């Protein structure tokens, strides 16, 4: 129901429809990626790599998520 | 010491090395269970790639840590 905020992910005080939690660090800033169901993993990846200024080699393993998000391999996995 | 290892999807796996273990040799181990090609296979931990030639004591791995193992997009 469109009434309360639980159908959505609240990271940072920011509403996004999926968000991943960039486990890179330990005992700093806890990196959330927010995606939405209409992105492309590289330009969302990028979008937040230059929002919060992340080095371009963690390009390839955020994409890699991204991509079997909406696709089928691991995540959404079921028939080929 | 044993070290938590995250892949792409979350899966979690413990390795047990010894501190004068190189990056390596822990990769052949993975290679030996889940048969992940230490070529292929890319560790990153606290926004670092671990190198071949690095020991756990090398990055200063906390015991029981978490390590990123991820692929590579670039083969060449």
């Amino acid at each position: 129901a469109n009434q309360q905020t639980s159908g959505k992910v609240l990271y940072e005080g920011k509403e996004f429809d999926y968000v991943f939690s960039i486990d890179v660090n330990e005992g700093g800033p806890s990196y959330k990626l927010p995606y939405n169901t209409s992105d492309d993993p590289w330009l969302t990846a990028y979008n937040f790599l230059q929002k919060n200024d992340l080095n371009p080699m963690f390009l390839d393993q955020v994409a890699k998520f991204i991509i079997d998000n909406t696709k089928g391999q691991m995540l959404g996995l079921g028939n080929p | 010491m044993q070290i938590f290892v995250k892949t792409l999807t979350g899966k979690t796996i413990t390795l047990e090395v010894e501190p004068s273990d190189t990056i390596e040799n822990v990769k052949a181990k993975i290679q030996d269970k889940e048969g992940i090609p230490p070529d292929q296979q890319r560790l990153i931990f606290a926004g670092k790639q671990l190198e071949d030639g690095r020991t756990l004591s090398d990055y200063n791995i906390q015991k029981e840590s978490t390590l990123h193992l991820v692929l590579r997009l670039r083969g060449g």
